[PDB]
RNA sequence: ACCUUAAGAUAUCAGAGGAAAGUCCUACUGAUCAAACAUGCGCUUCCAAUAGUAGAAGGACGUUAAGCAUUUAUCAUUGAACUGUUCAUUGAAGUCAUUGAUGCAAACUCCUUGGUCACACACACAUACGGCGCGGAAGGCGUG
RNA sequence: AAAUUUUGGAAGGUCUUGGUAGGAACGGGUGGAUCUUAUAAUUUUUGAUUUAU
C-alpha cells in the first residue's frame, strides 16, 4: 500500500497543494512522479496573510513568490499566476483533494490486490 | 547521472562552491566522489558575513553544498551529447 | 560498466583508484588535451553571422546614397586569401600567447630575488612545487656577486616593432654607438 | 594505527569510560553518563544518565538516546 | 510562454527555467542536464530579494518595483535537496522543425562515423 | 550493497 | 596551452544573506500539547458528525479475502470403481472427457487381458471424467503396459495426452 | 551491555517516558508495541509538556523522528 | 521468528517481504491508525507547524501518510499577550507522513 | 559503499567546523563510511576549553574538515 | 597495478480458448491508457518606420557619479585630570571599502533579438466590428 | 427499394499536403530510458530555515 500510487490516479483533477513554506498553490494537477513530484498547470499561487497585525508574515516565502515572476504589481494580497510550476515532492505538506471525486474507486490498491490474489 | 559525472570531470581546475551555511569557497579541485564531496586545494573562503582568509585544503561534505560552478568550457563535454555510439562491450 | 569518453575504451565496472589511474595516465590526460583544443578552435574559427533583415529602402534614403559615389571593392585569388588567412590565424595565436616578462628579467640580481620570482619558493603557491635543472635556491645570499656590474649580465632586449611597419623606423641613429 | 568511530564506542563500553554526549543546539542540553551498548545507527543506551542544561539538572536514571541527535561522545 | 501540458522535465532541456532554492533565491539558466533532481544550468544568473525592500511586498505606489541584486555564475550544477520548484520562463533558441533536422543530421553522422570506426578498428 | 547501514551491519555485528 | 582554456570566471561578488544563520535555523519549537483540544473541541466535532462515513473501498478486500476463506472448506467438504485390490488391476489417466467405456476397455484390451472394466464419470454430468479402471489377467502385463504407456509420450487420448502409472489406491 | 534494541523489546508493559525534543513535551505511559525503526504506541499515557501534568490521553503513536530519548519509569 | 524480524530487509524474499508488512500494520505501532480507520473513530493528529486536525482516517501507508475526509484544522497564531483562535474546515484531505507527530486516537 | 578519501589526512592536525558555530580542533585517528571521525586531544576553539581524550563526532553535523597542518 | 557485477520486470483491466487450485500463454477478441507518425479544425496568442531617421521586447557584470537623503568604523588592563568625559600605556582579535554601504530617482549612451512578407493609402461598426492573402512560432482540441 | 437518403468498401477524376534510402523477420552472457523492491535510520524525497518560548 503506497499512498503515492492513489496520488497517481487523480491526473486531470483541480486540486490545492499545500506547501511547507505556507504558499498554497491551486491549479490542474497533471501526472505525479513516484516521488510525488507535482507538476500543474494552471497555478494561482497565494499566501495566506495570518490575519494579525503583529504577527506579520513568512519572509522568505514573499521572495520566493516574488521571484517566481508572476506576481501582479496592483495585486493587493500575494498571488502570482503563471502557468506550469513544477514542485519538487519533499516540499508538500498537505493536498487538499477536491470535493466531488469518489475514494471508494480510487483507493483500491490493484498492486496490493493482485498480490492478494495471487497468495 | 549526469551532474555527478560533470563534477568528476572537472577534476584539476578552479571551481567555486557554496554551502548552505552562506560560506563561499573556491580553489583548485583534487578529488571528487560520487556523492558530492569534494576536495579544495589553495582555497580561498568567504564565511557568511564577508571575512576572507585562505587555507592550503578542505575537505567540505557533500549534503551540505548549494551549488559548484565549474568552468564554462565543459559545456563542450562528450558527455552532454544525447546520441553517443558505443564500443560494443565485449562478453 | 563505465567508460570514459575520450579514449572510448570500455573499461570494467570502478569507482576507486581504478578509476583515478585511468584519468592519471597518459592515453585519457594529452587525448583529453586534444578534445578541448579542437572544441575551444572551433568557437574561434565560427564565422557564422547573425540573421540579416534587410529593409526596403525608401526614396529619401535612396537618393542621397545615390548621389554620392560608387565605392571599389578590393578582391583577393583563392591561394592568396588562403594565405592571408593562414598568415593572420598564425599571428593571432603568436600574439595570444604572448607574455611579457621584463619585470622578471630586471630584478635578476635583487637581495631578495630567490624568494618571490623563482615561483618554486613562493609561500603561496610553493605548496604544489614543494617520477620527474640548476634551480634557485631560497638560502642565496646577498654577498654573492657584490657588485653586478662585473661583465656578468647583459643590455637589455631593444623593444620590439611590428613587422609590417619594419620602413617606418627612422633611418639613422642620432649617435654613433659601435 | 586507524580506529573507526565505532570501535571508539566499544572501547567505551568496555572500559566504562564517563562519557559526555553533546546534543545538538536548540535543545540546549548535554547527557553525562556511561554507556552499556550502541547500535547500528549511533543510537546508545546510558546507565546513570544526567540530564545538564547549558549544572543544576536532574539525573534521568537508564535512557536509550536516539542517534539521530547525538553531536559529539567526549570522555 | 505557453507549455505544454503533457511535459515532464525530460522534455524541458535547453529551455530556459526559473529554479527556485528553500533560501528565497532564484536562478534562471538553460537547463542542460537532470538525475534526485539536480540540475546543470547554463549561464544561470541568481537573484534574491534584499532584506531592506523585502518590506515593500508586504500588503498594503501602485506598482512595485524591486531592485534584486543578482549574480552572474556560469555551468553550475545545483542540488536537488536544496531545490523547491521550477518555473519556466523562456522558449530555445531553436523552432521544434530546426530541432528536430540537427537531430536527425546528428543520427546520420554518428551512425556514419560509427560503421567507419568499426571498419578501421576491425581491419 | 544497498545503503551503507548493511554495511555497519556486517561491521557492527562482528565487532559484538 | 595546457590550462590556458580553462580560464575561471572572476570571483563571485558578496551580498549579505537575506535568510537565517545555521545555528538559528529551527522548526517550530514550543508545539503546545495535545491534551486540551480532547476536552472542549472533541466534544463539538463529535456533536456535529455524530456518525462518519462508511468505508466502502474496504468491502473488495474483504469480499476478495471471503473468497479465499470460503474456497477451501468448501472444497474440502466432502465425505462403480470399488474392485478388487490394486495388485492385478490396471488404472489409466488423463483421458478424454467425450470418450467412452468401451472404447477405454478397448484400448486397455489393446495391450492386456481385461477382468473388470468400469469407467468413473463426474457426477454432474454423463461424461467420461477421464478416469478409466481396468482390471487385467495379469500384474506383470498390466505393469509393462502401463510403462510403456508412460514411457511412450503418454497414451493415445482422444482430446488430450494420456499418461498411464499405478492406481496408487 | 544490553543493545537499544532488546531493551526496547524488554520495555514493553512497562512504565516509560519519552519525551519528544522540541519543547521538553513527555509522554508517560506503559509502552504497548515498537518497531524497527522504534515507532512507539502508549496506553493510558499522560501529557507532560512541563513539569505540570495537562491531562489524561488514550492512546498515542508516536512518530520515530521526534523521540529525544526513551527511558524507564520505577 | 526473532530471526526473521532482525533480518535485513536485502536478503529475505518476496512473500516475507509483504508478509512483513502486513505483520506491521497488523501488530504493531500502527495498529493504533488501523483501528482508527476500521472503527471509523476520530483521530486527532498534531503536525509539525502546531496545527492539530480532528478527522476520520480512510487509508494510511507505511510513512505514516494517510488520507483523511471531515478535517478541521485547528491552530493558534500568536505574538507577546495576543493570541487569536483560528479553525479551518476540509472535507478532504491528504496528508504527507513526514509532518506527523503524535497521533491520537479518540476514547 | 564508497570510503571517503581521508587517507592523507591521518594523524595530522585538522580543524572542522561542528554544526555551524563550533570548530574543533584535534588529530584526527579514523573514519568511517558516515563520515563519523574519532579524533584524539580536542580542543573547542572560541579561553578554548580541551574536550577529552577520545571524542567521537557523527558525520551529520561535519560541514569542512580543513586541516592545518603540511598535507 | 588495481579492478570482475543489487536483483526483478516493459500498457491495463474484462471476455473466449489451450497447457480443483492457482499458474502461463494466445501475428485471440473488446474497453481504457501511453508513444510515434500523418492530418485537420472560420480553434487561441505572437510575428518591427521607410509615406519614414522611428519603435517593441530583454539586457548592461554602462556612464553622468564623490548624483540628492540618511547611517556606520573595535574590546579588555593600568595610570592622569574631570564632572559620564579627555590623554597616554600593555594585551587580544581585525574582508576590502567611507570616492564605501544603504534609500530614492532621472537623463544619456550602447548591445542582442524580429516576416523589418504580399496586396493595399481604403469610411467601419450592436449579434459591435467579413478572424474571406501566403507563411512562420507556440500551445489547445479532434480524427486516422 | 429496382426511384430517395445514411453508413461501409472498390475504381476513376480534381485539388492539396508529406516522403524519397533504407525496411521487415529472427537473435543475444547489447546499451539506454521508465517502473517495483531493498529504501521512512547520518550524504538529496517521508521534514529542524513560517524565528517561536
Amino acid at each position: 500500500m503506497k499512498l503515492v500510487n492513489f496520488l497517481k490516479k487523480l491526473r486531470n483533477e483541480q486540486v490545492t497543494i499545500e506547501l511547507k513554506n505556507g504558499t498554497t498553490v491551486w491549479g490542474t494537477l497533471q501526472s505525479v512522479s513516484p516521488q510525488m513530484n507535482a507538476i500543474l498547470t494552471d497555478v494561482k499561487l497565494t499566501l495566506p496573510q495570518p490575519r494579525l497585525n503583529k504577527l506579520n508574515s513568512n519572509g522568505i516565502a514573499m521572495a520566493s513568490l516574488y521571484l517566481t515572476g508572476g506576481q501582479q504589481p496592483t495585486a493587493s494580497d500575494n498571488i502570482a499566476s503563471l502557468q506550469y510550476i513544477n514542485i519538487r515532492g519533499n516540499t508538500i505538506r498537505q493536498i487538499i483533494l477536491p470535493d466531488s471525486l469518489n475514494l471508494d474507486s480510487l483507493l483500491v490498491d490493484q498492486k496490493q490486490l493482485n498480490s492478494l490474489r495471487r497468495s | 547521472g549526469i551532474p555527478v559525472k560533470l563534477l568528476n570531470e572537472a577534476q584539476g581546475h578552479i571551481v567555486s562552491l557554496e554551502l548552505t551555511t552562506g560560506a563561499t569557497y573556491r580553489g583548485k579541485l583534487v578529488e571528487s566522489e560520487d556523492s558530492m564531496n569534494v576536495q579544495l586545494r589553495d582555497v580561498i573562503a568567504t564565511e557568511p558575513q564577508g571575512a576572507v582568509t585562505h587555507m592550503d585544503q578542505i575537505f567540505v561534505r557533500g549534503s551540505q553544498i548549494k551549488f559548484i560552478v565549474v568552468p564554462d568550457l565543459l559545456k563542450n563535454a562528450p558527455l552532454f551529447k544525447k546520441n553517443s555510439s558505443r564500443p560494443m562491450p565485449p562478453i | 560498466k563505465f567508460y570514459c569518453d575520450y579514449c572510448d575504451t570500455y573499461l570494467t565496472h570502478d569507482s576507486p583508484s581504478v578509476r583515478k589511474t585511468h584519468c592519471s595516465g597518459r592515453k585519457h590526460k594529452e587525448n583529453v588535451k586534444d578534445y578541448y583544443r579542437n572544441k575551444a578552435r572551433d568557437i574561434i574559427n565560427k564565422h557564422n553571422h547573425k540573421r540579416r533583415h534587410i529593409g526596403k529602402r525608401g526614396r529619401k534614403e535612396r537618393e542621397n546614397s545615390s548621389q554620392n559615389e560608387t565605392l571599389k571593392v578590393t578582391c583577393l585569388s583563392n591561394k592568396e586569401k588562403r594565405h592571408i588567412m593562414h598568415v593572420k590565424k598564425m599571428n593571432q595565436k603568436e600574439l595570444a600567447q604572448t607574455s611579457i616578462d621584463t619585470l622578471k628579467l630586471l630584478y635578476d640580481g635583487s637581495p631578495g630575488y630567490s624568494k618571490v620570482f623563482v615561483d618554486a619558493n613562493r609561500f603561496d603557491i610553493g605548496d604544489l612545487v614543494k617520477r620527474a635543472q640548476t634551480s634557485r635556491s631560497r638560502d642565496e645570499t646577498c654577498e654573492s656577486n657584490p657588485f653586478p656590474r662585473l661583465n656578468n649580465p647583459k643590455k637589455l632586449e631593444p623593444p620590439k616593432i611590428l613587422s609590417q611597419w619594419s620602413n617606418t623606423i627612422p633611418k639613422t641613429s642620432i649617435f654613433y654607438s659601435v | 594505527a586507524m580506529v573507526p568511530p565505532i570501535n571508539c564506542i566499544f572501547n567505551f563500553l568496555q572500559q566504562q569510560t564517563p562519557v559526555t554526549i553533546w546534543l545538538f543546539e536548540q535543545i540546549g542540553i548535554r547527557i553525562k553518563g556511561k554507556i552499556v551498548g550502541f547500535d547500528e545507527f549511533m543510537n546508545v543506551v546510558i546507565d546513570e544518565a544526567v540530564e545538564i542544561p547549558v549544572e543544576k539538572g536532574t539525573p534521568l536514571g537508564k535512557i536509550l538516546l536516539k542517534g539521530d541527535n547525538i553531536t559529539l561522545i567526549t570522555s | 510562454i505557453q507549455v505544454a501540458h503533457s511535459s515532464r522535465l525530460a522534455n524541458l532541456i535547453d529551455y530556459k527555467l526559473r529554479v527556485l532554492t528553500q533560501d528565497g533565491r532564484v536562478y534562471i539558466g538553460q537547463l542542460m542536464a537532470f538525475d534526485h533532481m539536480n540540475l546543470v544550468l547554463n549561464e544561470c544568473i541568481e537573484e534574491r530579494v534584499p532584506k531592506t525592500q523585502l518590506d515593500k511586498l508586504r500588503p498594503r505606489g501602485t506598482t512595485l518595483n524591486i531592485k534584486v541584486e543578482k549574480r552572474v555564475l556560469g555551468l553550475t550544477i545545483l542540488r536537488g535537496e536544496q531545490i523547491l520548484s521550477t518555473v519556466v520562463e523562456d522558449k530555445p533558441l531553436l523552432s521544434k522543425k530546426e530541432r528536430l533536422v540537427r537531430d536527425k543530421k546528428e543520427k546520420k553522422q554518428a551512425q556514419k562515423q560509427t560503421k567507419l570506426r568499426k571498419e578501421k578498428e576491425k581491419k | 550493497m544497498s545503503t551503507p547501514a548493511a554495511e555497519q551491519r556486517k561491521l557492527v555485528e562482528q565487532l559484538m | 596551452d595546457v590550462s590556458r582554456l580553462f580560464k575561471p570566471r572572476p570571483p563571485l561578488s558578496y551580498k549579505r544573506p537575506t535568510d537565517y544563520p545555521y545555528a538559528k535555523r529551527q522548526t517550530n519549537p514550543n508545539i503546545t500539547g495535545v491534551a486540551n483540544l480532547l476536552s472542549t473541541s472533541l466534544k463539538h466535532y463529535m456533536e456535529e458528525f455524530p456518525e462518519g462515513s462508511p468505508n466502502n473501498h474496504l468491502q473488495r478486500y474483504e469480499d476478495i479475502k471471503l473468497s479465499k476463506i470460503k474456497n477451501a472448506q468448501l472444497l474440502d467438504r466432502r465425505l462403480h470403481i470399488k474392485d478388487t485390490d490394486p495388485y492385478r488391476t490396471i488404472f489409466i489417466g488423463r483421458l478424454p472427457y467425450d470418450l467412452d467405456e468401451i472404447e477405454l476397455q478397448k484400448y486397455f484390451v489393446k495391450f492386456g487381458e481385461i477382468e473388470k472394466i468400469r469407467i468413473v464419470k463426474d457426477k454432474i454430468t454423463q461424461k467420461s471424467k477421464g478416469y478409466a479402471f481396468i482390471v487385467f489377467k495379469d500384474p506383470i502385463s498390466s505393469k509393462m503396459a502401463f510403462k510403456e504407456i508412460g514411457v511412450h509420450r503418454g497414451i493415445q487420448i482422444k482430446d488430450r495426452i494420456c499418461i498411464v502409472d499405478i492406481e496408487r489406491g | 551491555p544490553v543493545n537499544p534494541k532488546p531493551f526496547l523489546k524488554g520495555l514493553v508493559n512497562h512504565r516509560v517516558g519519552v519525551k519528544l525534543k522540541f519543547n521538553s513535551t513527555e509522554y508517560r505511559g506503559t509502552l504497548v508495541s515498537t518497531d524497527n525503526y522504534f515507532n512507539l504506541q502508549l496506553n493510558e499515557a499522560e501529557e507532560f509538556v512541563a513539569g505540570v501534568s495537562h491531562g489524561t490521553l488514550g492512546e498515542i503513536f508516536i512518530r520515530c523522528n521526534n523521540v529525544l530519548y526513551i527511558r524507564e519509569l520505577p | 521468528s526473532s530471526q526473521i524480524i532482525d533480518r535485513p530487509k536485502h536478503e529475505l524474499s518476496r512473500a516475507e517481504l509483504e508478509e512483513l508488512e502486513e505483520f506491521e500494520f497488523k501488530h504493531g505501532p500502527m495498529s493504533l491508525i488501523n483501528d482508527a480507520m476500521v472503527t471509523r473513530t476520530p483521530v486527532i493528529i498534531s503536525l509539525r507547524n502546531n496545527h492539530k486536525i480532528i478527522a476520520r482516517v480512510k487509508a494510511f501507508d507505511r510513512h505514516c501518510n494517510m488520507v483523511l475526509e471531515n478535517v478541521k484544522e485547528l491552530w493558534t497564531e500568536k505574538k507577546g499577550k495576543n493570541v487569536i483562535n483560528r479553525e479551518r474546515f476540509i472535507s478532504k484531505l491528504f496528508l504527507r507522513g513526514d509532518s506527523v507527530i503524535v497521533v491520537l486516537k479518540t476514547p | 559503499v564508497s570510503t571517503p578519501e581521508l587517507k592523507k589526512y591521518m594523524d595530522k592536525k585538522i580543524l572542522l567546523n561542528i554544526n555551524g558555530s563550533r570548530k574543533v580542533a584535534g588529530i584526527l585517528r579514523g573514519y568511517d563510511i558516515f563520515l563519523n571521525v574519532v579524533l584524539d586531544d580536542a580542543m573547542e576553539i572560541n579561553n578554548n576549553h580541551q574536550l577529552g581524550l577520545q571524542t567521537v563526532i557523527r558525520g551529520n553535523s561535519i560541514i569542512s574538515l580543513e586541516a592545518l597542518d603540511a598535507i
